[PDB]
DNA sequence: TTACTGTGGGAAAGA
DNA sequence: AATCTTTCCCACAGT
């Protein structure tokens, strides 16, 4: 099972020739708040699954367990998998209880749950890596923990069901641990200009490359880390022809256009529908951005 | 290992502020060519409607 | 100021269907230029469906308007009519007429369709690709709103020997039509109609062309259709398929298939015939307007001749549908950017719950709705809008309670929308469900 | 029938 | 260069 092959379920029809009462009581208690009762077994844990078909650690994962029940999640948790347990079993939402960890950014369990011989790599419904996610609430340290596994650095530009990678994510979102986030991945092992190519293939995922997201309405810090560190050629087209400056142009960021204007980028070339940056902002009313092209040459 | 249990939560927060922070600045700005917008759709989207009638009063003339 | 009230849109959506309305229109993935003065139709040609019972009702929000807006001191049939043109990338066409009109002859649930068979690129345009733009307004004036398709490419010929406008992906949607000698008339494309596989002279049907892998449900994998590959027809609507089939190519009424064609890619507007999985001697055919099965003749081995109308040109078809609803009577303006949602994501734990929708045409002027419960949306990019899950207890009351609460899973899933600080819902589809652990 | 108009095949011109 | 693509060119079968 990988990204690459699906499962399709559909009706069908043939073309003739011629014409002639369960409720789990260990579960909702996990999932409760505090009271830790039943038997922890390996028939406790590991073979009951309910509607959501969630097993144990999954609710307890569910750091949902309000009213709050602090470090005995942890150890509730320890103790169901060192009594036996999928560690990397999936629910309804093909969610492996290590995603829904990193999703109520449990950093703590996740730690002893990958210990475990838990895998973050299993992408759920969303065909999100577990580093997605980190960057999806963008959690520095869940990441840069994560970052330690041969396996996972492997899993690096794999993107997610909207054919996005890790640094595409952060890009995306802002803040002062991003610009980092991103030293991170780049550090880690992950080319900065990657666009969807090991995708080009089928599945209809592809275009933009990281500083396309983040030119796409402001997150500067990155604009400047990616322009400025070394390397985004300003001037890379999407599967729609676009320059980052255009995307921001589009969407009307005054702040990036000047930036990637003043690094000499290409203002010339025009998308798919011969259109360009001005013509954009000028189409979407972004006067502002229109008079600083004419302000230009 | 034994190392945190939440995560920087404040910079999640000084992140969905930021953000709230152009939302608003940019609800402002479409706010702005607003009718500058429904304009150049105003009338380009009659100047069918008067292409349409004299186009369709063809049909009125010759009976 | 029209904004939404709880009440009105639990109005909407209880009976969606009773108003609503959908407008959905189908086109071809690429063109082919004309030369000189000569005109060669865009085919399959764009056409446009008008869905839903809405269209009748927002007839009348209007019918009810011209008159009830009259007052004062045979023009009326006319002040109700669908004004409508479709037009490319038009810079010297004028923008053909879709006809729409109450006086056309018919020759399900769909209230009226349309086609824009004269459309055609000249060489005079020198662009590389282009979309198509809708206009929709009423007889009496009144506008609707304006449109435009994803991209298309131009193509001077379709090669005989990028390349997702080339080559035909894995997962991606087609038509698949059969013509006759240099003339038109009798144009055929595969369509579904009533959960059955047929052969329409009127319209045409997109299906995804999925790449069968391995094993009702089955395996599809990623890249691009090969000729002799598994390849499985879904129709994009209904979800209605037909079995097993090996695309295989075809000249001249005859079956080309050596070993040296699986290093080949199904090219655009190409012919091609389903020869079954089974009977490798029988291919996809239509016998005069309804499709069956065949056992063309034999003649070599690394050939086959088939029937005439067994061998057709697939070409890649996208297709948009858009859905809106006038939550308080017809707007001033129109509705024009409509937005359209992609997917739905979701991060962070409970109080850093967070929901994250993808799309199209996204403007600020939208609120996202969980179910009758509107959140403090944030537009980022037009592409993207987040949002904070609101609070279970706050969705649903003893009057919306069988609605939104899951039947099934006794679970709550609540049916998003984007709304216009204006009252118009514009329904995702997609639906936020809530794990819940009663009964 | 003569005049006119899409479409498909194929030669010739460029890329 | 070896081959593919783009622009011509034109016959067929309807209006």
């Amino acid at each position: 099972r990988t990204r690459k092959r699906r499962m399709i379920n559909a009706s069908v029809w043939m073309p003739p020739m011629e014409n002639e009462e369960s409720p789990i009581k260990l579960h909702t208690e996990a999932a409760g708040s505090y009271a830790i009762t039943e038997p922890i077994t390996r028939e406790s844990v590991n073979i009951i699954d309910p509607r959501h078909n969630r097993t144990v650690l999954h609710w307890i994962a569910s750091n949902s367990s309000a009213e709050k029940s602090e470090d005995l999640i942890v150890h509730e948790a320890k103790e169901c998998i060192a009594a036996g347990a999928d560690v990397n079993a999936m629910d309804c939402d093909e969610n492996t209880p290590l995603m829904l960890a990193v999703l109520a950014r449990r950093r703590r369990l996740v730690a002893y749950l990958m210990k475990a011989g838990a895998d973050p790599t299993i992408y759920n419904k969303s065909e999100r890596s577990a580093l997605h996610q980190a960057a999806a609430n963008r959690d520095f340290g869940m990441m840069v923990y994560m970052l330690n596994s041969t396996k996972l650095k492997g899993d690096i530009e794999e993107l997610d069901r909207n054919g996005m990678t890790a640094l595409m994510i952060v890009a995306h979102n802002e803040g002062r641990d991003q610009v980092a986030s991103a030293k991170l991945l780049v550090e880690k092992g992950a080319k900065v200009d990657y666009d969807g190519a090991a995708r080009k293939d089928s599945e209809k995922y592809k275009g933009r490359t990281a500083l396309h997201y983040a030119a796409q309405v402001s997150n500067m810090p990155i604009v400047k880390y990616l322009v400025g560190e070394k390397g985004s050629n300003k001037d890379k087209q999407d599967e729609d022809g676009k320059t980052p400056i255009m995307l921001a142009a589009q969407e009307g960021r005054i702040e990036v256009v000047m930036y990637l204007i003043q690094q000499g980028a290409s203002v010339e070339a025009v998308d798919a529908t011969d259109h360009t940056a001005r013509q954009l902002a000028q189409a979407n009313n972004h006067h502002n951005i229109v008079d600083i092209f004419d302000r230009c040459r | 290992e034994d190392e945190p249990t939440i995560g920087d939560l404040n910079a999640f927060h000084s992140g969905e502020e930021l953000h709230r922070q152009r939302s608003e600045l940019a609800r402002a700005n479409y706010e702005k060519a607003r009718p500058e917008m429904i304009a150049n759709q105003r009338a380009v989207t009659a100047h069918l409607f008067n292409r349409y009638t004299e186009d369709e009063e063809r049909k009125r003339v010759e009976q | 100021v029209q904004s939404l009230t709880s009440d009105r849109m639990i109005d909407f959506l209880s009976n969606k269907e009773k108003y609503e309305c959908v407008i959905s229109i189908f086109h071809a993935k690429v063109a082919q230029k004309s030369y000189g003065n000569e005109k060669r139709f865009f085919c399959p040609p764009p056409c446009i469906y008008l869905i839903g019972q809405g269209w009748k009702l927002k007839k009348d929000r209007v019918a009810q308007l011209y008159k009830t807006l009259k007052a004062s001191a045979i023009h009326e049939q006319q002040a109700t009519e669908l004004v409508a043109y479709i037009g490319i990338g038009s810079d010297t066409s004028e923008r053909q007429q879709l006809d729409f009109s109450t006086g056309k002859v018919r020759h399900p649930n769909i209230y009226d369709y349309c086609a824009a068979k004269t459309l055609y690129i000249s060489d005079s345009d020198k662009r590389k690709y282009f979309d198509l733009n809708a206009q929709f307004f009423y007889g009496c004036g009144m506008e609707i709103g304006g449109f435009v398709s994803q991209r298309i490419k131009v193509i001077s010929k379709p090669s005989k020997k990028d390349c997702k406008y080339l080559c035909i992906a894995s997962g991606t949607k087609v038509a698949l039509f059969n013509r006759l000698r240099s003339q038109t008339v009798s144009t055929r494309y595969l369509h579904v109609e009533g959960n059955a596989f047929h052969a329409s002279s009127t319209k045409w049907g997109a299906f995804t062309i999925h790449l069968f892998d391995d094993e009702d449900n089955f395996a599809v994998r990623d890249g691009f259709v090969y000729y002799g590959s598994v390849v499985k027809l879904v129709d994009s609507v209904t979800g209605i398929a037909l079995p097993r089939l090996r695309i295989r190519k075809v000249d001249k009424q005859q079956v080309i298939l050596d070993a040296s064609c699986s290093e080949e890619p199904v090219s655009q507007l190409h012919k091609c015939a389903f020869q079954m999985i089974d009977n490798e001697l029988v291919y996809l055919c239509l016998s005069h307007d309804k499709i069956i099965q065949h056992q063309a003749t034999a003649i070599n081995e690394h050939r086959h001749q088939i029937n005439d109308g067994a061998a057709w040109t697939i070409i890649s078809t996208d297709k948009a549908e858009y859905r809106f609803f006038e939550a308080m009577g017809q707007v001033a303006n129109p509705i024009s950017p409509c937005p359209v949602v992609g997917s739905l994501e979701v991060d962070g734990h409970g109080e850093a719950s967070r929901v994250e929708l993808h799309g199209r045409d996204f403007k600020p002027n939208l609120k996202v709705w969980f179910g009758a419960t509107p959140v403090e949306t944030t537009f980022r990019s037009e592409e993207s809008l987040h949002c904070s899950i609101p609070p279970v207890s706050q969705v649903r009351n003893e009057q919306t309670h069988w609605m939104f609460t899951n039947r099934t899973t006794g679970d709550v899933e609540v049916p998003i929308s984007l709304v216009r600080d204006d009252g118009v819902v514009y329904s995702s589809g997609l639906t936020f469900s809530y794990k819940s652990l009663e009964r």
